[PDB]
């Protein structure tokens, strides 16, 4: 409209609506000028390129982009409580975008008469970045003001050359709406129908669905000897009952497993090795080893244990002003999937014994592990569990095919997940005037909910504050002005029977 | 407000069980692991249970820990002339934001 | 072996202050928390403070807030503990604990780390009198 | 088809009108293994979940219409018409599900007979012979239920959702043969059972029942793999050895709760399958385990067990006359052909629980009040007439 | 039924990242202080541009079962017959298939075009395009811990020679 007048105003809020939620959220942000306006080769040739699992051959491109897709970004510690303890599931429905308020500067006085680019791939032709975990999100608390990340991909390697088949994109060659001072820009998008996420945990386990009062009509084998002596042979069937219920006829098994080693945090229990690295369950793809993490869902550790967790099994999120590199354990906050462990089997034993032989008058039976079952007919099991500091959403591959698609982080699989967002600075002239940019974004999800119809009689177990003095408050700032989030928190505290 | 409580003394004759007690506060057994130490006469503190009933290694297998509500207890069992000495049980606590002791229990074997 | 030198003990009179010092030697330094609990003559144990094993973040017991300081000394790898203005009820036998529960557990309900000390010091005995 | 069956129950009084905490511990304690927390409750409940309850010595449920009626209440003997007989539905699938479990319990295969009613109970969370803050309690009075005196009648209608066809055919094809040809599709996955022989005198002279069973592990709990995957029990021309926990074992009229013969149990056998799936006590095939080089030769490996792979076909376990019918789909964030393993149509809303217990009648209170819940009851007993009615639809 | 998918892709699955920007979530760098008995410690870092084969990943590479490799130059094969019996096979009512072609996977690794798998393709066409999604035929899935490590005990692991369909799989199918 004009320089003189706001483009939009500052909406943060939640709405409680019944069945569904709306989340919004408003954020200052600020664009630097990446790469001096450049697209840029990088591979691991410029970084020096130490091992063939780390190779990579790929482009910095000048363009940023938006993430909104962490949890915190859209709900409040209030808000996230208010929901996990209220709701059997949840899931994203409705997404709206907002940019406005721009300002360019130069280096400090206005520029009135500079643009910003922006533009979303809604045809999913760009290499999709937001799956990836990355940093750069919105802020959890709405009075900060957080730069914008740099928008890079990769592509097909050999070493740190390329192939002939990888590709080279230019962002230029997407259309896109220039603002200014007074323009402003939106858009809306459609969640594709996802399952609800399980925000639960199960009374009962798999393995104890049964009617503890009554036998079974089935029979096991109960003895293959008579005694102690020679040519004892025989068979003997005793029914299966409420006294021995390891041995009853069971319709469904447990989901399958990938084992990890296990690290315990009190360290005088490790092996005096270093085994990271060297005992870490992996993949391998044309070559390349990569890390299972976090890999399939399976319980962290067995009930009782505590201080055991899957080497690579788990997440781990960093404490507010955590560094970088090799931090300390206290620095860090390990997430565990223990609600889960009803249904999945634990990270770090085997799924079971099969046996490897045939018996014979001559030869003993031989029973092997197995530390690794694929699906079988008759699993069931538990996705992980989504984080208020996770991941919301992923990109499902486009495959030929894929099982279950839900992403190994957290959250709900999408073929066609909410859109990538470019921004950038149009340049002001290999000579330019030094520029950048800043403005508000908002950004509102509409989310459904699932309430729970439960029948249980004694009270659930629910997220709470603690009650006790502290010198700060959780999820609060600081005297310094920090924000922190004190701890992890899972969704799963209400129950449902199996 | 959060008080550890254990009683003074206890007795017992070698080879039966003795159990141990201590009653603590909603912030400190319930919300938090327990851990107990045996101390000998003259002689630093040697933790014997921790996460309420894990026993460390190179400890004897009849000593037993369990925490049910707001009350932990140790057991010993077989007992010996060595095993007496003074038994604390210690835990967390929350509203003083710090680790709190139990006043102790002197144990006393019988010969 | 792991081992945890504790200080030699000393005299002292009422308002001076001591300093306790705690070598250890064997493991890794960095890696452990550091516990300090007092035992009077006749009396049961009492937890003091607390350093990590980062030596940036330290705990207190309430009791002794203002005047007690903990400082831990990478270089050396010594722990040492301040408590200043000294009365006669303060002596006692000063024990310095060693503790390998390294990380929290975040669980349904409250967090918590493990503070179960497995490596104790000999111990020093310091006598406030006049 | 369409069925239609009328059987004649008692229902006595459970637990004398309570509930009451169960656990291993109530039990003696057991093992490890076998621990577990749970209640029995006053209510009992009703099982038509097996084939000879519909069926008189492609086919799939479609609709059920359940009816009791003739309510008579006896007091200890005389008749009490003054007495209601309470019972509900569980349509909303609130309560733990225990009729998929395989319990004795049914309508009677022949008509005539007379059943009693099983009390019913479940289990939940357990860290052992005790319970954590996670784990459930019901208390069934908290449903809303209809209560019958002596002319009153119950019934309602449920409808099956839609499951596929059961196979009840053999193929005349094998997946082999439809050695070294390329083939577009292969066996189904295997989880390998030991090989059993009833002739005594084949298997090892030693005790290998339970350690030398196929098991899975949860929660640090060890269940047998029983019957487990779906798989052919033998090899062709070999009848006498069956899986050691592989199949259905059924027991002849009459036989013993513990410790009988071969001969007091009807052992099935699934060789019908083995044309598209894997041998049970056999392994599914080889792979390699190296590269081969001048200096090296090629290696191979047993494959015990297998998971999904990209074109498999298998058949599913087939249902017997005295096998169940449904199984309740657990509720999940995710499953593989959630088909029942020990055969019959899976259902995430199955045909619903029917729960019925005697409402108390409190013997003579005291004249003076008292706050006690009143512990002294007359001894009753209720008896009536049950109709289930199920429609078929055969292919 | 699906389109047959022609294309190839230019990304592969281990690399969807992007490759200037940080994660938020913290890996086990460093187990040991280093030198010296009861060295032992946890120490976490970020995973990121430097270190991409730590990395969080959403979706993981399809199923496999490992055939034997082949080399077109016949002096590097070991002078034995190993047409049958180093073959992979599966058995169905005591009769053993060769499994032909088997599972979708990758021929060979990249930069070696002489290796083929013993069963594995369609004869000789090469399944080289599907390597971004897929394992390679001749190559093991990836390895698991066979073991709990203690102060006694170092950590083991194995070899995965066979791995079924999992939870967040993707895989390409052969090509036509």
């Amino acid at each position: 409209d004009g320089v003189g007048s706001s483009s939009g105003n500052w909406h943060c809020d939640s709405q409680w609506l019944g069945d569904r939620v709306i989340t919004t959220s408003t954020r200052t942000w600020a664009l630097p000028t990446y790469n001096n306006h450049l697209y840029k080769q990088i591979s691991n040739s410029t970084s020096g390129g130490s091992s063939n699992d780390n190779a990579y051959f790929g482009y910095s491109t000048p363009w940023g982009y938006f993430d909104f897709n962490r949890f915190h970004c859209h709900f409040s510690p209030r808000d996230w409580q208010r929901l996990i303890n209220n709701n059997w599931g949840f899931r994203p429905k409705r997404l709206n975008f907002k940019l406005f308020n721009i300002q360019v500067k130069e280096v400090i006085a206005n520029n009135l008469t500079s643009t910003v680019q922006v533009f979303t791939d809604s045809d999913y032709q760009l290499p999709y970045v937001l799956g990836s975990a990355h940093e750069g999100c919105l802020p959890p608390f709405p009075a900060d003001v957080f730069m914008i990340p740099q928008y890079g991909y990769l592509t097909l390697n050999d070493g740190s050359q390329a192939v002939g088949r990888s590709s080279f994109y230019c962002l230029e060659y997407f259309p896109s709406q220039m603002l200014r001072t007074g323009n402003n820009f939106q858009f809306s998008y459609e969640f594709e129908n996802v399952p609800f996420h399980s925000s639960y945990a199960h009374s009962q386990s798999l393995d104890r669905l049964m009617n503890p009062l009554i036998d079974q009509y089935l029979y096991y084998l109960s003895k293959t000897i008579n005694g102690s002596g020679q040519n004892q042979q025989t068979l003997k069937f005793s029914v299966a009952g409420p006294s021995n219920m390891a041995v009853q006829g069971r319709n469904y098994i447990p989901g399958p497993s990938y084992r990890q080693q296990r690290v315990s945090t009190t360290v005088t229990q490790n092996n005096n090795s270093e085994f990271a690295w060297p005992g870490a369950s992996s993949w391998a793809l044309n070559g390349r080893n990569s890390l299972m993490n976090p890999g399939p869902a399976m319980a962290s550790h067995k009930e009782g244990e505590d201080r055991f967790f899957p080497l690579s099994g788990s997440l781990i999120f960093g404490k507010q002003g955590t560094g970088r590199d090799n931090v300390d354990a206290d620095k860090v906050m390990i997430t565990n999937e223990e609600e889960i462990k009803t249904t999945n089997p634990v990270a770090t034993e085997s799924y079971g014994q099969v046996a490897t032989n045939h018996q014979s008058a001559q030869a003993q039976a031989q029973t092997g592990w197995v530390q690794n079952q694929g699906i079988l007919p008759g699993m069931v099991w538990q996705d992980r569990d989504v984080y208020l500091q996770g991941p919301i959403w992923a990109k499902i591959p486009h495959t030929d095919g894929n099982f279950h698609p839900s992403p190994l982080m957290g959250g709900f699989g999408m073929k066609h997940p909410p859109p990538q967002i470019l921004i950038k600075n149009t340049p002001v002239p290999n000579s330019f005037i030094t520029q950048y940019s800043t403005g508000q974004v908002s950004v509102e999800i509409e989310w459904e909910l699932q309430k729970e119809n439960s029948k249980r009689w004694n009270p659930e177990i629910q997220y709470t504050s603690n009650y006790y003095k502290s010198n700060n408050v959780e999820f609060a700032v600081n005297t310094e002005g920090v924000y922190s989030e004190p701890r992890p928190i899972g969704t799963r505290y209400l129950t449902r029977n199996l | 407000q959060s008080v550890l409580t254990q009683p003074p003394s206890a007795s017992g004759t070698p080879g039966q069980r003795v159990t141990i007690s201590c009653s603590g506060s909603s912030s400190n057994i319930g919300s938090n692991p327990v851990n107990w130490y045996q101390q000998l006469p003259g002689t630093a503190p040697k933790l014997l249970i921790y996460s309420n009933n894990q026993r460390p290694s190179g400890v004897p297998d009849r000593f037993s820990g369990s925490k049910s509500g707001t009350s932990a207890s140790l057991a010993i069992s077989g007992l010996q002339s060595e095993d007496e000495a003074d038994y604390y049980c210690a835990a967390w606590d929350d509203s003083l934001n710090g680790v709190l002791f139990g006043g102790g229990t002197k144990l006393t074997v019988l010969g | 072996q792991v081992q945890v030198v504790e200080s030699g003990a000393e005299v002292k009179k009422p308002g001076a202050s001591v300093k306790v010092s705690c070598k250890a030697s064997g493991y890794a330094f960095t890696t452990y928390y550091m516990h300090w609990v007092r035992q009077a003559p006749g009396q049961g144990l009492e937890w003091m403070g607390l350093i990590n094993p980062s030596g940036d973040s330290i705990t207190y017991a309430q009791r002794f807030q203002g005047r007690v300081t903990m400082t831990k000394d990478t270089s050396t790898s010594t722990v040492y503990m301040e408590l200043s203005s000294l009365r006669s009820e303060d002596t006692a036998i000063y024990y310095c604990a060693r503790d390998p529960n390294v990380a929290f557990y975040y669980g349904s309900g409250n967090y918590y780390k493990d503070n179960a000390m497995d490596v104790w010091g000999q111990g020093t005995t310091v006598t406030v009198s006049s």
